[PDB]
């Protein structure tokens, strides 16, 4: 492999993450959003992404984000991403760097393909990995890079904009049989923050002034029936925001039980939608009970939280609670059948400094160990079997 | 396009006609499954001869054909380096879409460009003359279709070469 | 973009971001950049100073051409000893900034653009020379060509800036000539970069750009460059020319035109792979055509009406 | 399926795309009683919406939320939506994409409140608003044409030629079929009759709608009838006492042709059609000429047609063939062109969707519906 | 792993080629001799210019077997050199004339020829495509789908 | 058989060489569409070419890449080869080597971009680069005279005998046919017709080629003209509209005689043709003078042989006789000289191949053509 620095891209549905392997950041953090135009013809070059595409909603460009629920569905507007990325921002030529990609672990074989044709031959990339996303977010969870901070076994629950996975690693293996994913993320959430501030007809309701309250005001609460409650015994519970809106003038608006109801949706998502049903308590017990039952204790001992979308103030703490309640509930049926106490399992949630981009920085770490070369796929293997190379699922178990 | 390709593209279109006489044919090698045959090739007496129609040696095309599937390949015109990278290209993005044209393969057979697989089921809810007639439009306009291509290019390295040496 | 930036954007943003900070956090950032260039940023003794360090395989050459003395020139007193790894380096303090948000930007700016500073004293090397040249031209018009002659080679910068590329360029009395000695090595960057390079001379030869520096190109090398060490004439380099005259380095112009030239390959590379974009959309408009070829062989039959959620629908 | 939905200045029009004619066809009236409701209980509403209003309407103030083709009360047009909806389709809204259709030259406010409220009232999953005349051309199987549009609150003339428009010949005249009712009601009280109120402008529309023609030449039609009985007919009133009208029949419609009789400077719906071909490039003049539409309601009269072939002949160079075309079915064409568009395969891509509204606003359909 | 071991090409012979098409009941050595008896009768046909009587001629055996590639690729030549040598205006008097198995034959060949165009003229071999086709109608192409495969 | 095109300024003449007359005649025309596209499912393409330009023009802005014989817009000028191979002639570029055709005294460069792209655009076998008037002897069945072609972009003299040119006295002039035309647009306008857009050029360029003439003598027609209405004609607009003209149907032409009336300081045709047979050897002057060749499109005005012949009667010595040679054919005498030329058996080793193309780049081109 080349000596240069691997370059780390994390593409999520709300956020790309963008930078080189062993920095103490990612240089750039920016939405993975494009804006587009909608007697050379020149109008797939004057595309902007990022920040700078949303700056020119105003200038008559069609914005877009080419992932939605995870998962890349427009390969035009997704390799015209890539190529701003690799010549603007990050500033690098392929042909000298190894790549560090990212997607699902649900993610169709059609797309692993798809990014492998674009990376090795629209941009000539020196080789390519695409990492399982959460297994990242495991290694960023570490206290440092030694070898004895290392805890190989946990269950990652990721959170991001576009989707929520929870996935069980033990012994450093990805148990992709017991993968459950949620449907539902961040965006979810400020669909219905503005879905509230629109039934309340308040004075703004665009996009970014639901996402500002999720990042400001919103947090998790024990129970929504009490908190409606307090929201009537406390007054100072309903806060007011001051936006500014798209042509430039100041707006305030009430904001009120969307602070506790909009991050319910992960701990009842009944609320977000009709297509799924179990809560992430549930979900996360129904990951580590689907496990090998030697991996179990070592699982809910380092339930390790990853993606914006965990950040929520009270959270991890919620995850943890209602876990450890349907954990000692399943225990204690089986005290109750046998006449003796167990030793119990401790169920621990984990939040961290790394947290909200825990996959770029796991990735970082990952691309900065010295067999790194090998387990990408270099392009003297895409120069043979073509696309097809990348195809085969990494996380589950194949046929054949 | 049709002057100089027109003897060729008949002979194709004769032969493609008469290789698409299709029918129902469940497997003998499998119970209670169907299988295009000219796909699988485990039992020869239902394979008819594969024939080659050809214009030159650049330009060929193979058809396969059995009880209830033919497997139509082409070889197209590639006269230099560039077209070699737009043919390529252009197939694959045309592969890329073979759920929605339901007589593309995935992925052409070795040796040739693109390839169509018509079975028994598109013969049964596709109007088969209709479908001989997409493979020799798609013959008659390829040609056509990538020399634009290579003219956009051009015109393309032009924009950047004028952009670029007008701001000294 | 039909255009690169001239400057590293991470280390512009970085730096405006931290001359207006009122609380600046640690940083420990290496940063790539064409042509193998590399930089480090990083605050190693205080989060009050930022040493950023540039590391470039060409700059032992550039030092024989007076790199020193222009980034002296240039950055002043933040110059700072080198980086372990590095070539040169700079050190900015957060509480020793300039007074005015405009020199605090010119400032970030001016150590944003460093990859193009450090390359550019051959450059300013041979339009200094060629003032020289000009003025002893202008003395005696019958002395000249014997001036040019020998200015051609004891004059001669070459810089093996990367692998594939050789930049060579001198002075003569009324021009600065630079040829590119220049290759792509991924085969469909040397296929889709002969276009490239084709159209871009043939570009020059039409009424609109007669203003331009003059272009030349060749796949054997200039005559005057054909004897310089690892310029080869088999080995599949192209050699682009350009001849800038003297209304190409005017005063009002020098800075300008030397940052647009030292890019004439990167734009060139950038553009041979977004022509790849362009082509794919070409290609896919093109297949939505032969889907309406084989849409007519679908027999017309009304479907059922359905909902947006594709749940079936009882009424009309 | 979509549904969609010709809101009118006049008839809410509304049904499915791909259905051969709207299935929910109504007043674009919200009513409301104007006297002392003294009978407890008896069914009573605080207001009434399309045939509701208009069979109640001898107890109820009629006003239409719409007129010249501008949304002039939100409040009410939420009420008359909702009515389609819920009363008069029998849908819910979130399940389906809506077409909706305005008149050229309106103010953008229009459009940007007729999408929030689909988008924020209606929860639609997606909409977009269609030209109206460009909609009556896929209604005439045709992909040029002239098209002549004039509802109750608005005329248009949109020429398109191979299906591009040419948006600065399109011309917008706001005389329509209420400006004919209005002048109906002014000219009827010079016979002996009055109608005063909102129940009686009523009357005078079902009077316009059966009675009014136009007349091929009208000064010798106001000759003929000022010398004999027999333009003379008569009409039955709710209360049984019976109108006799003569020359009001074709004085009314011929303000289409001179509108300085309702006090209007400008030039009338032949001239005004006129005007916008020769505001057209030269080449494409003959093809329009040939592709002359007729839409709307107020298009309906007797002998327009006739009236208006008769008066471009006029105008144009008599060396090309002027024809009309003015099909039976020109009451809905601009629905019957919706539900064509509405069922296009390429259509589906055209639709803002509610994601793409939620993170763009309602300035998405300045910027997706042309 | 076992899930790739072929059992079936020894558990179940499938049928061979010859259990479909009848053997050849004459030897290699008896068809090549018939064969180079009528290849110097085809030349000669072209240098007396009646290429026509030398198809006619030709075309009155045609070798067959998977153990005579170089007298079946002997035979094609002089096949592909013969429709070469005949003017296009003699195609459709001598199509018509023909019979159904000379049509078979012709068709045949034609489509053997059509499979290697570094040495055969595709451009003749299209032309005479066209017009027995045209003349015989689509059932002699079908006849060549269902052919034996070693001719 | 090989290709053979005239890629004129105005017209393209392509066919293969034996045939008598163009297999394709059509404008060298690029139209774009001005307009925006209302209409779904519409036939919309990115841009027209040729005729299917010329008949969609009144949405189109119309573009000629060659202009004055030199080819200013390359990519219309691929598009319009593009459409002779694969449209017109409906042939793989491929397959016949191609005679294409060129101004004297033109731009180096228009000729080895020409050759670079006929080579590794089109992947032409071979291919060759003529003199039009040369060919126009060839056409003509001479070996000695003098051409004037006159096209759409330029006008040249080429005096040839028993085969050499003399290249010293080769004349260009860059008026032709598209100057008359924009002189005879700002000549409509002193009349009261405004013709301005690229479609109503093309309208002007009809009014040019069915009225205009050459008057023999010119001031005997202005006086004639401004005398009575017997010189005027009428022509009749796409859009029906009659135009009526008079002293300007010949005045137009005249521009040829005297290139003042569009402001350029040069000779007319007349004078430059008899300078160039004075540039010209003395004892070839008489044999010239007897072989005057007139050829393309600008050359076809009623009455021009007449008044060639009397102008060039004046300027040369009354001893002897003055001929010229103006066909009916004329307007493909290029094209069919040209057919000739790469049909002789003596010219098939005269044609660059591809395999000494790419040993020797475009720059071949200066050394196998003249
Ligand atoms: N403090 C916060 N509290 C709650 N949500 C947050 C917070 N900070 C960021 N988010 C949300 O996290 C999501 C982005 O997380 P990220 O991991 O970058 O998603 P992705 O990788 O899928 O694009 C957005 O919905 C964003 O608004
Ligand atoms: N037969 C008719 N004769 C005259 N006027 C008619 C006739 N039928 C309808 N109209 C008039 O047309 C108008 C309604 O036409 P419509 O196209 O539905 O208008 P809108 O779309 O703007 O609501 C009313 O003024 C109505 O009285
Ligand atoms: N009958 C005519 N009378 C006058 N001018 C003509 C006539 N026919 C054609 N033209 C002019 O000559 C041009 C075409 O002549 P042509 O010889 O084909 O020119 P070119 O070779 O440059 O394309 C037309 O575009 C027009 O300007
Ligand atoms: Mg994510
Ligand atoms: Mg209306
Ligand atoms: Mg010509």
């Amino acid at each position: 492999a080349s000596f240069n620095v691997p370059i780390i891209m994390d593409n999520g549905t709300g956020y790309s993450k963008l930078g080189y392997a062993g920095n103490d950041a990612p240089s750039y953090v920016f939405p993975t959003v494009i804006a587009t135009r909608s007697k050379r013809a020149t109008e797939d070059l004057d595309f902007f992404i990022g920040n700078d595409a949303l700056k020119k909603a105003s200038a008559g460009y069609s914005l877009d984000y080419p992932i939605r629920h995870g998962q890349i569905e427009n390969w035009d507007h997704m390799e015209r991403f890539w190529q701003q990325s690799l010549f603007k921002y990050l500033r690098c030529e392929p042909e000298d760097h190894y790549f560090l990609l990212t997607e699902p672990p649900l993610n169709p074989p059609e797309n692993r393909e798809n990014t492998a044709e674009i990376m090795f031959e629209s941009f000539n990339c020196a080789g390519l990995y695409i990492a399982v996303q959460a297994v990242l977010a495991l290694a960023a969870s570490w206290t440092s890079s030694k070898v004895t901070d290392r805890s190989l076994t946990g269950t990652v629950v990721d959170s991001g904009d576009g989707v929520t996975h929870i996935i069980p690693v033990a012994e450093g293996y990805v148990i992709g049989s017991s993968i459950k994913t949620m449907p539902l993320a961040g965006r979810d959430v400020t669909y219905f923050v503005q879905s509230l501030l629109r039934d309340r007809n308040e004075p703004d309701s665009s996009l970014k002034t639901a996402e500002r309250i999720k990042e400001e005001c919103c947090y998790v609460c024990p129970d929504i029936v009490k908190e409606f409650s307090r929201f009537d015994r406390e007054p100072d519970r309903y806060l007011k925001y001051a936006s500014e809106s798209i042509t430039g003038h100041s707006t305030t608006i009430d904001v009120g039980f969307e602070r506790f109801l909009a991050p319910e949706i992960f701990f009842n998502p009944e609320i977000a939608s009709s297509d799924f049903l179990t809560p992430l308590p549930e979900l996360v017990d129904n990951v580590v009970q689907s496990s090998p039952i030697d991996v179990r204790k070592g699982l809910y001992k380092n339930i390790v939280l990853s993606g914006g979308s965990t950040l929520f103030k009270n959270f991890g703490n919620r995850l943890q609670r209602d876990l450890k309640r349907i954990v000692d509930e399943r225990i204690h049926r089986s005290e109750m059948l046998s006449g003796a106490k167990s030793g119990g399992v401790d169920v621990n949630v984990i939040s961290h400094k790394r947290q909200r981009n825990a996959v770029w920085f796991g990735g970082s770490l990952l691309a900065q160990t010295p067999e790194f070369g090998s387990y990408c796929h270099t392009k003297a293997d895409y120069e043979e079997y073509g696309a097809s190379i990348a195809r085969r699922y990494q996380i589950f178990g194949n046929s054949l | 396009m049709s002057n100089t390709l027109r003897p060729y593209l008949n002979a194709v279109r004769s032969t493609l006609t008469a290789s698409l006489a299709l029918e129902e044919f469940s497997s003998e090698i499998v119970e209670r499954q169907s299988q295009p045959e000219v796909e699988v090739g485990r039992s020869p007496e239902i394979l008819l001869k594969p024939l080659v129609v050809s214009r030159n040696e650049q330009e060929q095309c193979l058809i396969e054909s059995s009880v209830n599937s033919v497997r139509f390949s082409i070889r197209i015109k590639q006269v230099d380096e560039i077209e070699r990278i737009l043919v390529r290209k252009f197939m694959q993005f045309l592969m890329g879409r073979a759920e929605s044209f339901f007589i593309l393969r995935r992925k052409p057979v070795q040796g040739y460009d693109i390839s169509f697989l018509i079975t028994n089921y598109h013969t049964e809810e596709m109007l088969k003359h209709k479908l001989v007639d997409f493979i020799i439009e798609f013959m008659e306009e390829v040609d056509a279709e990538i020399s634009e291509m290579k003219l956009f290019l051009n015109g393309r390295a032009r924009l950047v070469a004028e952009t670029y040496l007008s701001c000294f | 973009m039909l255009s690169l930036d001239y400057n590293n954007i991470f280390i512009y943003e970085l730096l405006t971001e931290r001359f207006s900070s009122e609380n600046p956090s640690s940083i420990d950032q290496v940063v790539t950049d064409f042509d193998g260039v590399t930089f480090h940023i990083s605050t190693p003794e205080e989060k009050t100073k930022i040493l950023i360090s540039l590391s470039m395989k060409c700059y032992p050459e550039l030092v024989n051409y007076g790199t020193l003395d222009l980034l002296k020139q240039i950055y002043g007193a933040y110059v700072h000893e080198p980086e372990m790894g590095y070539n040169f380096s700079i050190l900015i303090d957060l509480q020793q900034l300039p007074a005015t948000d405009e020199e605090k930007e010119q400032l970030a700016m001016s150590i944003s653009m460093l990859k193009r500073n450090v390359l550019a004293a051959p450059f300013h090397r041979a339009f200094t020379k060629q003032a020289e040249l000009a003025d002893l031209a202008r003395k005696d018009p019958e002395n000249a060509p014997m001036l040019d002659k020998q200015a051609t080679s004891q004059e001669l910068m070459a810089i093996h800036y990367r692998d594939e590329e050789t930049i060579v360029l001198w002075p003569e009395h009324d021009r600065v000539t630079v040829v590119f000695s220049t290759k792509f090595r991924e085969e469909t960057d040397r296929i889709f970069g002969k276009v490239f390079l084709q159209e871009f001379v043939d570009a020059r030869r039409r009424p609109a750009i007669q203003t331009a520096p003059q272009v030349l190109f060749s796949y054997d090398p200039p005559l005057e460059i054909r004897d310089i060490q690892g310029i080869q004439k088999g080995d599949d380099f192209g050699f682009v020319t350009f001849v800038l005259f003297e209304r190409h380095f005017t005063p009002q112009n020098r800075e300008d035109c030397i940052s647009h030239i030292q890019v004439f390959r990167n734009t060139l590379h950038f553009h041979i792979k977004a022509s790849k974009a362009y082509m794919h959309q070409r290609m896919r408009k093109r297949v939505a055509d032969f889907q309406k070829v084989l849409n007519r062989a679908k027999p017309d039959v009304e479907l059922e009406r359905k909902t947006a959620t594709g749940r079936s629908f009882v009424r009309a | 399926t979509a549904l969609v939905c010709d809101n009118g200045s006049g008839l809410v029009k509304a049904g499915f795309a791909g259905d051969d004619a709207p299935r929910a066809v109504f007043p674009s009236i919200v009513g409301r009683p104007r006297h002392q409701g003294v009978m407890v209980g008896m069914g009573q509403k605080d207001s009434y919406v399309g045939d509701e209003a208009q069979s109640k309407r001898g107890i109820l103030t009629l006003k239409y939320p719409i007129e010249h083709g501008i949304i002039t009360n939100w409040d009410d047009m939420e009420k008359i939506w909702h009515h389609t909806f819920y009363n008069e389709l029998r849908v819910a809204p979130e399940e389906h994409p809506t077409l909706l259709t305005e008149a050229p030259l309106n103010p953008k406010a229009n459009r940007e409140k007729m999408t929030q409220i689909m988008f924020e009232t209606f929860n639609v999953p997606a909409m977009y608003v269609a030209i109206q005349a460009v909609l009556s051309l896929y209604a005439s199987g045709r992909t040029t044409g002239i098209v002549l549009d004039s509802g109750d609150g608005v005329t248009h003339n949109v020429p398109i030629y191979e299906g591009y428009a040419l948006p600065h010949a399109i011309m917008r005249l706001d005389l329509a079929g209420r400006d004919l009712t209005d002048y109906l009601m002014k000219i009827l009280t010079e016979r002996g009759y009055s109608f005063v109120t909102t129940a009686e402008r009523e009357i005078v529309r079902d009077i316009k709608e059966k009675l009014c023609y136009v007349a091929l030449d009208f000064e010798n039609e106001m000759a003929t009838a000022a010398s004999s009985s027999s333009l003379e007919k008569s009409y039955e009133l709710p209360d049984g006492q019976v109108i006799t009208i003569g020359n009001e029949r074709f004085r009314c419609p011929e303000t289409l042709f001179q509108p300085s009789f309702i006090g209007m400077e400008s030039a009338g719906i032949h001239e005004t059609t006129y005007n916008s071909i020769m505001k057209c490039d030269i080449d494409i003049r003959k093809d329009l000429y040939a592709n002359n539409v007729m839409s709307g309601g107020t298009t309906m009269y007797p002998g327009i047609a006739d009236r208006m072939q008769k008066e471009i002949t006029a105008l144009a160079p008599s060396t090309m063939k002027i024809k009309i075309i003015a099909p039976p079915e020109r009451k809905y064409s601009v629905w019957i062109g919706g539900s064509i568009l509405a069922s296009l395969s390429t259509f589906q891509q055209m639709w803002i969707t509610k994601q793409e509204y939620d993170e763009a606003g309602p300035s998405i359909v300045h910027r997706k519906c042309f | 792993t076992f899930r790739t071991l072929d059992v079936d090409s020894i558990t179940e012979p499938v049928l061979t080629e010859q259990d479909i098409f009848p053997i050849r009941n004459e030897t290699a050595e008896q068809v090549q001799a018939a064969v180079s008896q009528l290849i110097p009768q085809a030349r000669s046909a072209i240098q007396t210019g009646n290429a026509l009587q030398g198809l006619k001629t030709l075309l009155s055996y045609v070798p067959y077997g998977n153990d005579v590639q170089e007298v079946r690729t002997q035979y094609l030549n002089a096949f592909v050199d013969v429709l070469s040598n005949i003017r296009a205006a003699d195609i459709p008097a001598f199509v018509k004339e023909c019979s159904t198995e000379e049509i078979d034959n012709i068709v045949n060949f034609i489509y053997r020829g059509l499979a290697n165009p570094q040495a055969y003229n595709s451009s003749v071999l299209l032309n005479w495509h066209e017009k027995v086709v045209e003349i015989s109608g689509i059932g002699c192409i079908v006849r060549v789908l269902n052919s034996r495969p070693d001719l």
